[PDB]
């Protein structure tokens, strides 16, 4: 099989979220345990996700990091600058025969309602109750838990742009979100309509994996949006040490 | 029967398979190029066939 | 990185009779490919060297 | 002929021109600038499509969303009293719901028929059922037109138990059903239905404990229930234009 | 209504709007004029790995002094794709621009 | 089979059922109970007919009334000059309309495209003009497409008359044309217009004075000329639907 | 390779059984146990429900750069094969019952040649 | 629908007994629980419990 199509190396799926759903969890309410981002996931090729290694170089000074991890569809619009595909997911739930729910998957395109922090960006969490945020208009799937489990949902583009950006959380913070809004155009959001019904035998948590990958991909420019260059974090052997730091002097 | 006011414009192509090159299907890579073991590499073509040239004259 | 058995495979050696200094810009060749596919590794962003 | 430009003309003594409500005499034709030839704009006709209005309609939309925990010393788990002998005993139910008025209010419904006058609909109504396996139960959705408008005795909560499952409603067996449907039809004397002054409470819905909620006695566990509705329209008909709308 | 969990993935699509595989190739005759279908591509393109590589005189180099350094970098395409796959095959090839204050 | 009512069934394990918007995975498919032969309503289908969504925005609207006396002390009665030779002398117009952030405002269309995020249109425009005989006068409605993102040089009231006036326009003299028409297309660089998070001024309408208002020198009787303004869409398409509208 | 898992049925989870080949050879930042979660999971592999699917089977094929495998003179450690927990075991909070997983191991081989005659054997 | 024949007004189910068996309850014995009638049900059209 050719190994190298873009097909190919963007139809290999990743576990972008494990989420867990507790029976104490509200409904009309994004699913806000364990992982970051919680039940808020950025419908785009691109990185959404990042952590921050934080290191001495003094007493009195710390060198950052920015660590992301990357799927295979979202280590290939790296390379690129803009992207344009048809976005697949896969929502599975890790439950038993007796754990019963509802739960919804709705699509809201545009910009996303997050919390720049001074060095990252989160989702809000606050703005996508069943209050404030009715999901009465959205595109939505209503997932009945009480024999089936997965569910494939299949994104078109869709945007007021021929094609979006792939900077994505690349240096994304309080003092710069503008590219990390243009490289989405929506977020699919995970809020129970029943609240997880379950007996006592049985666990009190399930947990929601979604899988991610990309169809119909094309790309644009063959130059990174970002600011560094392309650079492959290689971890280091203890917490103490320092990493490699790539120039832009010529 | 391509439109370009250049006359012939680059590098002239053989020929592959029956899909679509993006958009997954399993592309087989023997499809792609044509070129096994046969009278088609040219260095392989030219000892099957024994030109002069591989002889040195 | 295979085994101890080395050398099974040509590659380039530089020679130059001046002290020169370059810009090296590779690339395969019409027979260059990779293959046998695994999954990715992490990426790295900025690094902002932060006050405290 | 000049380009990207108009001048006066002096045409013909005609158009009685209709933009499908407004016409416009125009003593003379009114002399028109356009662009040359149209290749207008983006691909968002590529997008999606469209939506209409009686399409916009038909989107479901949460309305309520009940719990019962049993329990119970609460009133939503007390089942179908057998009799009813006075007004103060009636019968008990878990939740109403008055239409169309909750629906036409309900997901931004109010701003694709405001500006118009008479409507017709057929008032869907979904229920979603989900408890775990070891918990049973049965409940019954009848709905009562004009309930708040007759005479007391002729009520569905002010008659009994064989009389209550005598209208017209569906079953909500814990685990032989998760789901039902129901068609609520045109339930009103007149004809369309009319949006501008008042309200019109026509049809009443009402959700009914046939049996409690039989959960095992372990408690600190929550046996529950945790039904949700959704309720959209059908057979549209959205016809004459007003200024006007209710407060 | 019977208890054990299933199977019969149910592939939704949002958005009926047009086929996709038309929407691409109309957005790429008005935003690239290019259509980059295969990876395998981008190893044929010659994308730089240093920009100042000094050396000292009468001295035989090999380039695995300067390879070494940079497959783990990731910076050119040779080293980012290499990190998806675990084998090659093929030749490579290299070009070297000059930036020495040479003397005549 | 009975009559009024619905039971527990048990049904196959299918129904992955699209309500426009919606799905509904449910597990069994959901138990109906509803009208067992409809003939439903009144006669709203016989009164009219329907509207659709965009149909209800082909509608036109007041969106102006400009009235010029002569006159005049003031400004929409000064024509046009031949040169501007700084910009605290830029070219005086009557009125200017913002587009297409005027027309989706006015006449009850935001309610109507609520709830949607993407649109393409083409913002119809007709002047009303009613002058008596013995007043005469000729005007210019040209467009300035981003004319209030362009540099100033680039503008329409930062050029001389004879640059003005190569902008698409109609004229309007007063007693040869009392109406114009104008189509003025999607014009936004990127694909369909975006409703949701930002006002988007793209293009700018103006009416400029060619000539003053000819008016008889008898006062106390007002010549005048009393213009009236009316806009609608065309060519709508509006696609993906929101949660969210702007403030 | 076939594993074979059995579990009750108030117990839930989900592992996934991916192979590194040369894992052990390559840099460290090019292994599987040094990268994310995102990039462990795109490794050919299988997931392993555990209400789902009490059996998986998985063909690795000839990962070797060299012709035919050498069985004398060397260990030649080619392919890695690792099994990942995704989520933690789902069991009850009841102790003194033991939910549990209980995973078995079955292998064979596949497409055999074996072809030279030698007189030696490894150590 | 012709609401007023005989055949579609009497073909309108309604409930006439919720009973309730419970784990302790004999074997052979009609099951008298909560309601009034037990598992007595008369065969018949008219009314037989006030």
């Amino acid at each position: 099989v050719d190994e190298m199509a873009i097909g190919y190396v963007c139809g290999n799926p990743a576990v972008k979220h494990v989420l867990t759903w507790k029976t104490t969890d509200a409904i009309q309410k994004p699913i806000a345990n364990g992982d970051d981002w919680g039940g808020v996931i950025p419908v785009g090729m691109p990185c959404y996700s990042k952590s921050i290694r934080t290191t001495r170089i003094s007493a009195t000074e710390n060198r950052e990091t920015e660590v992301m991890d990357a799927a295979p569809c979202e280590y290939v619009a790296n390379m690129f600058s803009y992207w344009r595909a048809t976005m697949c997911y896969r929502i599975t739930v890790v439950k038993t025969a007796f754990h019963t729910g509802r739960l919804e998957i709705f699509f809201e395109p545009g910009v996303i309602p997050v919390k720049p922090t001074v060095n990252n960006i989160g989702p809000d969490q606050d703005r996508l109750t069943g209050a404030v945020a009715p999901s009465d208009n959205n595109y939505k799937y209503i997932l009945d838990l009480t024999n089936d489990t997965e569910v494939t949902i299949r994104v078109p583009f869709v945007s007021n742009k021929m094609f979006l950006k792939t900077a994505g959380i690349y240096g994304a913070n309080s003092e710069n979100n503008w590219n990390f809004h243009e490289s989405f155009s929506g977020f699919l959001c995970i809020r129970p309509v029943t609240k997880l019904m379950a007996p006592d035998t049985v666990s009190d948590n399930v947990s929601i994996v979604v899988w991610k990958w990309a169809e119909d991909v094309v790309v644009v420019e063959p130059k990174p949006l970002t600011s560094g260059p392309t650079q492959v974090y290689r971890p280091p052997p203890t917490a103490s040490t320092a990493v490699e730091v790539l120039n832009v002097e010529l | 029967t391509s439109e370009n006011p250049k006359i012939g414009p680059i590098s002239e192509v053989a020929s592959g398979v029956k899909t679509t090159a993006n958009g997954i299907e399993r592309i087989p890579v023997i499809g792609e190029i044509a070129k096994p073991v046969t009278t088609a590499v040219k260095w392989f073509a030219d000892v099957v066939g024994t030109v002069a040239a591989i002889f040195g004259w | 990185a295979s085994t101890s058995d080395k050398g099974y495979d040509s590659s380039l050696m530089y020679f130059s009779n001046t002290a020169t200094t370059q810009i090296v810009a590779r690339a395969g060749n019409d027979d260059f490919t990779f293959g046998w596919m695994i999954g990715p590794p992490q990426l790295q962003g900025e690094s902002r060297s932060v006050a405290p | 002929n000049v380009h990207n430009t108009e001048l006066a003309s002096s045409t013909s003594e005609n158009s009685v021109e209709t933009q499908e409500i407004t016409t416009f005499h125009d003593v003379e034709t009114p002399n028109r600038i356009d662009t040359p030839m149209a290749q207008d704009t983006s691909s968002a006709r590529n997008m999606d499509d469209t939506h209409s209005i009686i399409q916009f309609l038909q989107r479901p939309v949460l309305i309520d969303n009940i719990e019962i925990i049993a329990g119970t010393t609460a009133d939503a788990n007390k089942p179908l009293s057998r009799y009813v002998l006075d007004q103060q005993n009636s019968q008990k139910y878990v939740r109403s719901w008055t239409l169309p008025s909750t629906v036409l209010r309900a997901g931004g419904k109010a701003q694709k028929l405001a500006n118009f006058k008479y409507l017709r609909c057929d008032v869907q109504v979904k229920l979603v059922l989900n408890a775990n396996p070891f918990v049973a139960g049965r409940m019954y959705l009848a709905y009562s037109p004009y309930d708040d408008k007759v005479d007391t005795a002729r009520s569905v909560l002010q008659t009994s138990r064989a009389g209550v499952t005598g209208y017209p409603g569906v079953e909500l067996d814990f685990q032989l059903d998760n789901s039902v449907e129901m068609t609520i039809p045109y339930a009103s004397f007149q004809e369309a239905y009319d949006l501008v002054t008042g309200t019109e409470d026509f049809v009443q819905l009402y959700l009914f404990p046939i049996t409690p909620v039989l959960g095992p006695k372990s408690e600190s566990e929550s046996s529950k229930v945790d039904i949700s509705v959704y309720m959209w329209l059908s057979n549209i008909s959205l016809v004459i234009p007003t200024y006007r709308i209710n407060p | 209504i019977n208890i054990g969990n299933k199977t019969n993935e149910n592939v939704i699509s949002f958005f009926d709007s047009t086929d996709a595989e038309t929407q691409n190739h109309n957005a790429l005759m008005k935003g690239c004029g290019e259509f980059i279908v295969n990876l395998r591509t981008l190893l044929r393109t010659f994308r730089t790995i240093t920009d100042n590589w000094i050396l000292q005189a009468n001295t035989k180099t090999p380039i695995t002094d300067l390879t070494n350094t940079t497959d783990a970098q990731g910076r050119d395409y040779m080293s980012y794709l290499s990190y998806l796959y675990r084998f090659y095959r093929g030749g490579r090839r290299y070009k070297f621009f000059n930036t020495t204050p040479l003397k005549q």
